[PDB]
């Protein structure tokens, strides 16, 4: 528990970084996703930011849209899984609101402070 | 190695497609980025290699 307030820290700031969408940071998101998860979380982020990809924010929001994240809940299951979930929101500069969404992220992780997400699920709310 | 490209060459390809003007500069970066994924399955890493160094040139002109 000194260590699972700890681990709850980590476990925001991460769905934090990886689900917001500032166009001006994609290059230190992708460094902080590269170095906070496993190269299968890792990929699948990148996987999904493509622009192959027709859901990816950049297709969708462009230059013009930035997504921010609320942490709403944190279910912790065990030492190694936890059950975050949050609200989305996208506005442009004018702030007229397009997404407002509701997310849960299962994510498997080991932490000792060495944080490394092993395991990431989205699902709708 | 084939993962290394897939993230630099899905970044970089991201970077372009939201630098470019007209239609013609964002089916460019959509062709070479799709061309850089399909190159990596057919595991032709060394050819992936330099389509993704025409779309890192494209990036240079874009800026």
């Amino acid at each position: 528990n000194p260590y699972i307030s700890v681990a709850n820290i980590m476990l925001q700031n991460y769905v934090k970084q990886r689900e917001k969408y500032n166009y001006d940071t994609l290059k230190e998101q992708f460094t902080f996703i590269k170095n906070a998860s496993t190269s299968i979380v890792y990929m699948q982020f990148a996987n999904f930011m493509n622009i192959d990809n027709s859901l990816s924010p950049v297709i969708r929001y462009q230059k013009l849209y930035r997504r921010s994240i609320n942490i709403i809940s944190i279910n912790n299951i065990n030492n190694n899984e936890a059950t975050v979930t949050f609200e989305s929101l996208a506005q442009n500069n004018t702030g007229e609101i397009l997404e407002n969404m509701l997310w849960e992220a299962k994510i498997g992780f080991i932490m000792d402070f060495h944080f490394i997400v092993t395991s990431y699920k989205l699902k709708l709310l | 190695n084939a993962e290394e490209i897939t993230e630099k060459a899905t970044l970089v390809g991201i970077e372009a497609w939201l630098l470019a003007k007209d239609e013609e500069q964002k089916k460019k970066v959509r062709t070479l980025n799709r061309q850089v994924k399909k190159l990596l399955q057919q595991n032709d890493l060394d050819q992936a290699k330099r389509v993704l160094d025409q779309l890192k040139s494209v990036l240079e002109d874009l800026k």
